[PDB]
């Protein structure tokens, strides 16, 4: 169904077929521990069954029905049906015994360490309880006389204990054993006879939750009922009927999946088949895994969440599991997103793999990621409304469209976003820069014409359907929608009209279209591939003329796939750790690979190792993305190496491709075959390449042809070293000028033997000044502009830096009548400095503006003291008028002070 | 601090105690000899519940919201369903005083003159357990494990859930200081317990306490309030009063206290017992002050029978400067946040915080009875080590406050005062109308410019070293908000009709306006670009072009580089600008030299390449050179170096230069037309001959 994909990867079979009762897997160091009958304990460790350590452990007297791990400290705890409790430590590469204990009275039914690993709770069947420190010292012990426990957990903070009760009843205590309340078991509505707790598991939130206030605590019962709470007294939990006899339950390490282990009566037999069912925290069913054997006994996830160990009938199986990550690739950025220990947001990372940079964006309520070209959509829950955060390849949001439908399924296209609930789909047309017809919404049982740029009828979206949506896809030419009936609907784009309804023998788990939009690659709910040729005419066995043909192709365990962007019949498809690239229906040689199919164009498939990236998402490495070459490209690269550049061209003339002409061109350039390189650039129409071979074909020196051709690939450091070895420091600086490495330009000019050109040191400093000033680092720009004699931007820096002593010593340095003095004078006016502005307007020989500045800043003394001008008498009439206006305001003391500033001492 | 009367009613009689349904939908009041049921939205009284004979001295209501308990002078207690029927009557030894349900188990208590009557739901018996004294008031520990009782004898004593007595404290003076109410603080993990739900007969007849975390508010008629642990230890000191207090009480949050009494008001306090303000003052004694569940509303009951329902509004207090958001936390702390490094510092006062202001290296904070000046100890722009520089022990009245390098600036209601640090006044300015807005606009230390907006719509610049105020502009409506662009050449104004207006300051002329704005800021570095918020949108506008609109609620406080410091209803959010969008608005206009300034703040390599080739085809080789250096594409840098190496040595034919650009781009037919029209048909012959395109090459011999 919708979700992740998983398959049985391994087995381990135990000597004498000793039945396992329990298994659990360490997460800080990765040991498995498994407990079986007749005192069997074993510790096992996987490495890359071919396991790297396998130690049996001895001391138990019966079936080892409790095995449990301390993560925070290097300790395994175990007990059997004879009540010997043992804590083991890994010492000199061996699990030795550290402490031994026996109450001598009852079966130990269960245990749990607390969320900090400082305490263990141990619960007996008869009614006792112990809490003990990691020191081994006992803290307290009740005896809950009246009822038999059978289960335990802590709460996330370790303040509360859940004890189960064997009669299918749950009681909540504080961490001192004071009875608080009975828990409400609301999933047990409409039930008959006895109930038993099959399991309880509480995700303590350590990787962060799927959402704030998400369900955290799962409970399940032997009748197959399950109940997922937000906290210990959530009285409105998620309710599930699994339809099977459950034996146990486990969250994955990230708390994003619940696995439920059990068995179901087989559909045609009085015989049971073992199954694991996987659930979301919200109770949607992700999938079912069968396992062979008499009974599944127990269940546990690997610390990475990429394997799950299944203890079954004296065997441990390991299901590999391929997470349905919130991820996508856009324009040579990988987008990956993860929940955090210390935030409610998803930490979305835009890793620019072309430059190797991380841009990090914390997003609330992330539902999905999707990509097409340079843009991605982070679909999210709005703080019902949802928002499609259309975003670019470095992670800055462009247009958050709000929609009133749940974006369960999303398809993206170079013009369109399509989002769909189980019942209706919304299409939004987008670009970066009429607007009205660019959004529409449609119900899945509707029959739209295509013609109407109508308003969003969100009221139609809640009309109930018998066959909901389960997958969608779109191609820039059609939208294909898959129903749970196995009906598939074809709609047009850019406008949406219903073209045809098809029907098929399967539900679609995934759908994807070739670029020509005529072949649909359908993956069934069972993990089986098929191709459907959408346009193909068929004569039916009745003679009726059918359209749409199921092609003869079939393959199994398919879960990731990619039609090539350029070619209509190249396709790629994962099975396990193998990729089987196709041409038409015919598979190539399989390629060894773990990672997801990232991009497919120009005869190359990019692959990304998300499973490695997400182990340490803050320090990704170049190697976590790998490039594959499909067979036509590897054959052509092999011919060029074996048959040589001359005659390898015959295979490409026999079977040409624009990628192969470039390969022959770059090969011929590197071996200096300018004739064949010219023909290869001609055959792929590269006029930049044709000019480049001609330019090389005019040069006199082979050493210089090497230095120039080394440049073509982007090996600029090697070209520079070549020019320095050639005694062409001038061409070394010339290459750095062209590349803009002005620090290197200046470093070569400083370190060279020759007298560096003054105008070139000036150019070098001024370009480094500009480099920092354009990045708003004004204090850095000053360091270069003061060397590079750039007074006209040194002023802009001293002003933005707010250094009026700097800006003074700049303006005092200039010649009289210099073009910059009237702008520095205006800077001193905008900031309110009269003497500096007067100094600048006097060096500019611009005296009327000095007087006007003295007037504006009310320096009426300095305004009138410029006695060289007739204007002094004229402004005496303005001073009188201003004083008369202060006297109309009746401000006689200010008119006295103004006349004192005027030196009008008589008045 | 602000409080608004949402609704009021008056009963026929005095009002003795108050209960809320846990979802806040209904209020129940013990008025005289009946229970009254009210809607909290508007105070409609739904029903007088009739069951009792005499004075209903109290009511309380269980955490599951199914059942409430009410106690009478007629000795009865009645358990009412939320269907408002009294399914289980009970009858105590004497008149009832206070009743209180347990937070966890729904076990009830019911106090009387000597005896307190515990029982757990629908068991057949009640523990009528004995007391030394009149049992005035009762409150369960936050984890449900102890019932604490206050006595008229001036003792508080602590009883376990079974009724055994474990701890005592006596107020020094005994029966001089009756305990009229006490309350355990709600602040522990259990407050969300029962916060997840979507669902007449008669009833007959503890160690390591210092490690238990609970805290008890005690209000005594010795006219003092004090806080106590379950260990019996007093926390700090007695917070003295000048009234007989009643009903010491808390919000759901556990951080703010309500305190009613013979002061005839509802006073508001911190959890440390420092005063913060006044909810509505009253005609008569206040007996009860109950905070609404999940929310900032309050309800009050008085001796005269008035019920009053108040909303507390808790206004926002902050200042930003360039990149240091300082804001009020609790109501007593400033949190100062460096917005680039995301560092926070907490400065704790010991009073209310009323006003904050900030400027380079200077922070100022106003309390009720002093003003604090704080200083960064280093010139390092990443520093956060604020020390108190000076502390002015003087009371002030103000509308607005700002701080400069050496001065505090106070706006009194039509008058601007400059005060030195150390409180001595320097200068003062009197406006022609009431001041609506002020901002500091920078300057040299001690001559800083201030930007001032008046109710008459006049806008002024004032220099702190000058006695005269300089008119920048006048407008047809009041200044609501006000900002200056990075160079100080341009002004943005909000006109108190919810529009933004934008002006040239050097020429005093309007550039443009926008019809929906509430707050506005210029980009602190990139001039000709600004942001505003209004009507549920954020709005980014560049250089008179169209405006980018997206949904937001909250207000623009500032704008730096690629980030807009929008403020949500409690915290700063830092929205990011789509730089790619204003960049393409410059490129539609062929403004390449300008487009690079939007790009240079951060855009994709696709944006840089699309800028670079637009500059290259626009023959802006100085922009294109830099736009390609960002991508580091040597192919087109070699072409640009060729065209510059032909502009040097005296070529000038632009059509020949565009032909080369179109040749490298593979725009061959357009390159060929340019090679023809530039006068060089032989270059078009060479281009198609070299491409071996002989069906086109034949044209160009001539």
């Amino acid at each position: 169904f919708q979700g992740m994909f998983f398959y049985l990867s391994k087995k381990i079979s135990i000597p004498n077929n000793v039945k396992l009762q329990c298994v659990s897997w360490n997460k800080e160091q990765g040991f498995i521990a498994c407990g079986g009958e007749d005192g069997l304990l074993k510790v096992l460790k996987l490495e890359t069954s071919n396991l790297s350590m396998n130690q049996t452990l001895e001391g138990h007297s019966g079936s080892v029905q409790v095995v449990t791990w301390n993560e925070q400290y290097q300790k395994l705890t175990t007990s059997d049906e004879n009540g010997l409790i043992i804590v083991w430590m890994l010492y000199k590469g061996s699990w030795i015994e550290e402490m031994i204990n026996n109450r001598n009275k009852s079966v130990v039914r269960s245990m749990s360490w607390n969320a900090d690993g400082q305490k263990i709770c141990i619960v007996y069947e008869d009614g006792a309880v112990i809490v003990g420190s990691v020191d081994g010292n006992r803290i307290w012990g009740k005896d809950l006389k009246g009822i038999q426990l059978s289960h335990v957990t802590w709460s996330a903070d370790s303040k509360v204990l859940l004890f189960g009760m064997a009669n299918g009843e749950i009681h909540i205590y504080d961490n001192q054993g004071n009875f608080m309340i009975k828990m409400k078991l609301s999933c047990l509505v409409n039930v008959t006879g006895a109930i038993s707790i099959a399991g309880i598991h509480w995700y303590h939130g350590t990787e962060g939750y799927v959402e704030p206030d998400c369900p955290c605590l799962a409970v399940c019962f032997d009748n197959g009922r399950c109940q997922i709470m937000r906290h210990e007294n959530d009285q409105n939990p998620v309710l599930i009927d699994t339809g099977m006899y459950v034996v146990g339950i486990q969250w994955n390490h990230m708390g994003s999946v619940l696995a439920v282990a059990g068995f179901q009566k087989a559909a045609m037999q009085d015989k049971d088949v073992n199954i694991v069912q996987f659930y979301t925290p919200f109770g949607e069913h992700l999938g079912t895994l069968k396992v062979p054997g008499k009974e599944i006994s127990a269940l546990s996830w690997e610390g990475g969440g990429l394997k799950i160990a299944l203890a079954v009938d004296s065997f441990i199986y390991f299901a590999n599991i391929r997470p349905n990550y919130k991820w996508g690739y856009c324009s040579n950025t990988v987008v990956y997103a993860y929940t955090r220990p210390d935030r409610p947001e998803y930490c979305v990372v835009f890793w620019d793999t072309k430059n190797n940079e991380k841009y990090v964006k914390y997003v609330k309520g992330l539902i999905s990621i999707t990509t097409c070209g340079d843009f991605c959509i982070l679909a999210t829950k709005a703080d019902a409304t949802f928002v499609l955060v259309l975003c670019n390849s470095i992670g800055t949001p462009l247009d958050p469209k709000y929609i009133d439908i749940v974006p369960l399924f999303v398809a993206m296209t170079k013009t369109h976003v399509i989002a769909a609930s189980k019942e209706a789909f919304y299409t939004w047309q987008y670009r970066v820069a009429r607007k009205e017809g660019r959004e529409r919404i449609y119900h899945v049982d509707d029959t739209p014409s295509g013609s109407m740029d109508g308003v969003l009828d969100y009221s139609k979206t809640i009309q109930g359907t018998r066959d909901p949506i389960c997958a969608i896809t779109a191609s820039d030419k059609i939208l294909i929608v898959g129903r749970e009936s196995g009906t598939i609907q074809r709609y047009s784009l850019p406008n949406v009209g219903l073209i045809q309804k098809y029907s098929l023998n399967c539900r679609a788990y995934q759908l994807s279209l070739n670029c020509n939009s005529s072949r649909l690659a359908i993956i069934d709910i069972s993990g089986v591939l098929t191709f459907f040729d959408l346009d193909a005419r068929v004569t039916d066995s009745t003679g009726q003329q059918v359209v749409g043909e199921l092609l003869k192709l079939e393959r199994r365990d398919v879960w990731d796939m990619k039609w090539a962007k350029d070619n209509p019949d190249l396709f790629a498809m994962m099975e396990k750790t193998r990729m089987y690239v196709f041409r038409n229906l015919d598979p190539e040689e399989p390629i060894q690979t773990s990672g997801y199919i990232c991009n497919f164009e120009d005869l190359e498939i990019k692959s990304v190792l998300l499973d490695e990236i997400l182990k340490d998402p803050e320090h990704p490495n170049k190697d976590y993305l790998i490039n594959f070459e499909i067979r036509s490209l590897r054959d052509s690269r092999a011919l060029i190496e074996k048959v040589g550049i001359k005659d390898a061209s015959q295979f490409i003339e026999d079977n040409p491709h624009p990628r192969l002409w470039r390969l022959l061109a770059e090969a011929a350039l590197q071996k200096l075959d300018l004739y064949t390189a010219e023909q290869a650039f001609v055959r792929c129409k590269d006029y930049q390449g044709i000019k480049f071979v001609k330019r090389l074909g005019k040069l006199l020196s082979e050493s210089m042809k090497q230095a120039e051709v080394v440049g073509y690939f982007g090996r600029f450091e090697e070209a520079e070293r070549t020019y320095l070895e050639m005694d062409r420091r001038d061409l070394a600086i010339g290459l750095r000028l062209k590349l803009g490495d002005w620090f290197r330009v200046l470093q070569l000019l400083k370190t060279g033997s020759g007298d560096a050109d003054d105008s070139l040191l000036e150019q070098a400093n001024n370009a480094i000044g500009d480099y920092f000033a354009d990045r708003q680092k004004w204090l850095n720009a000053v360091q270069y502009y003061v060397q590079g004699r750039n007074q006209e931007r040194l002023a802009e820096c001293y002003y933005m830096l707010e250094d009026y002593e700097g800006l003074e010593n700049l303006a005092i340095s200039l010649p009289e009548n210099h073009k910059l003095l009237p702008e520095i004078a205006q800077m001193f006016v905008r900031v309110g400095m009269c003497e500096q502005a007067v100094t600048a307007f006097l060096k500019c020989s611009q005296p009327k503006a000095a007087v006007d500045t003295c007037v504006h800043l009310n320096q009426w003394n300095k305004a009138v003291e410029l006695a060289k001008n007739h204007s002094m008498k004229e402004i005496g009439s303005l001073l009188a008028r201003y004083a008369s206006h202060l006297l109309e305001k009746n401000k006689t003391l200010d008119a006295i002070e103004l006349y004192r500033k005027a030196n009008y001492f008589f008045d | 601090m602000r409080a608004v009367l949402t609704w009021r009613d008056k009963a026929e009689h005095c009002i003795n105690d108050i209960a809320f349904k846990p979802d806040g939908t209904q209020l129940i009041l013990a008025a005289g000899s009946r229970l009254l049921v009210y809607d909290t939205s508007d105070g409609t009284l739904l029903q007088p519940l009739k069951g009792h004979k005499d004075t209903v001295y109290c009511v309380a209501y269980a955490k599951d919201g199914k059942r409430f308990a009410s106690g009478s002078a007629d000795k009865s207690v009645i358990i009412w369903t939320s269907k408002l029927e009294g399914i289980l009557k009970y009858t105590h030894n004497d008149a009832i005083q206070c009743v209180s349900y347990n937070p966890i188990t729904h076990q009830l208590a019911s106090c009387s003159s000597s005896d307190f009557g515990l029982w757990s739901p629908e068991q057949k018996s009640v523990s009528k357990h004995k007391s030394s004294s009149k049992i005035i008031c009762c409150s369960w520990t936050n984890d449900g494990q102890y019932l604490a009782l206050g006595m008229f004898n001036g003792i508080i004593s602590i009883r376990n859930k079974n009724g055994e007595e474990k701890v005592k404290i006596e107020r020094p003076g005994g029966s001089l200081s009756p305990i009229w109410s006490i309350c355990w603080n709600p602040s522990s993990r259990w407050e969300s317990f029962w916060m997840n739900r979507e669902n007449x007969x008669x009833x007959x007849x503890d160690d390591n306490l210092e490690e238990r975390n609970d805290i008890l508010a005690v209000a005594d008629w010795g006219q003092k309030v004090s806080f106590y642990q379950l260990s019996g230890k007093q926390i700090g000191k007695d917070r003295a009063l000048n009234f007989d207090p009643c009903c010491i009480s808390y919000f759901t949050k556990g951080e703010y206290i309500l305190l009613g009494g013979s002061d005839k008001q509802v006073s508001l306090f911190t959890k440390d017992g420092v005063r913060l303000g006044t909810v509505g003052e009253q005609n008569s004694w206040v007996w009860t002050c109950q905070a609404k569940p999940d929310s900032n509303y309050v309800v009050v009951g008085c001796q005269d029978g008035t019920i009053s329902f108040y909303q507390l509004i808790f206004s926002t207090v902050h200042g930003l400067y360039k990149d240091r958001y300082a804001y009020r936390d609790s109501m007593t702390d400033v949190i100062v946040q460096h917005l680039i490094t995301e560092q926070k510092v907490r400065i704790k006062c010991k009073e209310l915080v009323k006003k904050i202001a900030i400027y380079r290296n200077r922070l100022a904070i106003q309390l009720p009875e002093k003003i604090l000046i704080y200083e960064l100890y280093s010139e390092d722009l990443s520093d956060m080590h604020y020390r108190v520089k000076e502390k002015i022990i003087k009371k002030f009245e103000c509308n607005l406050l700002v701080v400069c390098a050496n001065h505090i600036i106070l706006c009194q209601e039509k008058r601007l005062q400059c005060l030195s640090f150390s409180g001595v006044k320097e200068r003062e300015w009197q406006m022609e109308s009431l001041i609506r807005y002020i901002k500091v606009i920078g300057g040299p230390p001690g001559r800083e410019g201030l930007l001032v907006g008046l109710k008459n719509g006049q806008i002024l610049k004032i220099f702190v070293d000058n006695l005269f105020a300089i008119v920048l502009l006048k407008q047809a409506t009041a200044v609501r908000c006000l900002d200056m662009s990075a160079s100080r050449k341009k002004l943005a104004v909000v006109d108190e009709n919810d529009t933004c207006l934008v002006y040239d300051i050097d020429t005093k002329e309007l550039l443009f306006q926008e019809p929906n704005a509430n707050s506005v800021a210029w980009n602190t570095q990139c001039e000709d670009m600004l942001c505003f918020s209004g009507g549920g949108y954020l709005n980014i506008k560049a250089s008179t072009f169209p405006v980018h609109r997206q949904k937001l609620q909250g207000f623009v406080v500032g704008y730096n580089g690629s980030k807009i410091f929008c403020l949500h209803v409690f915290s700063i959010s830092a929205v990011e600008v789509p730089q790619s969008a204003p960049m393409y608005q410059y490129l539609d206009r062929k403004l390449f030299k300008e487009a690079y300034q939007i790009a240079c703040l951060g855009v994709t390599d696709t944006d840089w390449r699309e800028l670079a080739m637009e500059a290259l085809e626009g023959l802006d080789f100085e922009t294109a050179k830099k736009a390609f250096i960002r991508v580091q594409d040597l192919r087109y840098l070699e072409l640009i170096s060729s065209i510059e190496e032909r502009k040097k040595r005296g070529e000038t034919n632009n059509d020949l230069f565009l032909a080369d650009v179109f040749s490298y781009q593979g725009k061959f037919h357009e390159a060929a037309k340019l090679y023809k029209r530039s006068g060089h048909e032989n270059l078009a012959l060479e281009m198609y001959t070299d491409l071996c395109m002989f069906e086109y090459a034949k044209d160009f011999l001539g």
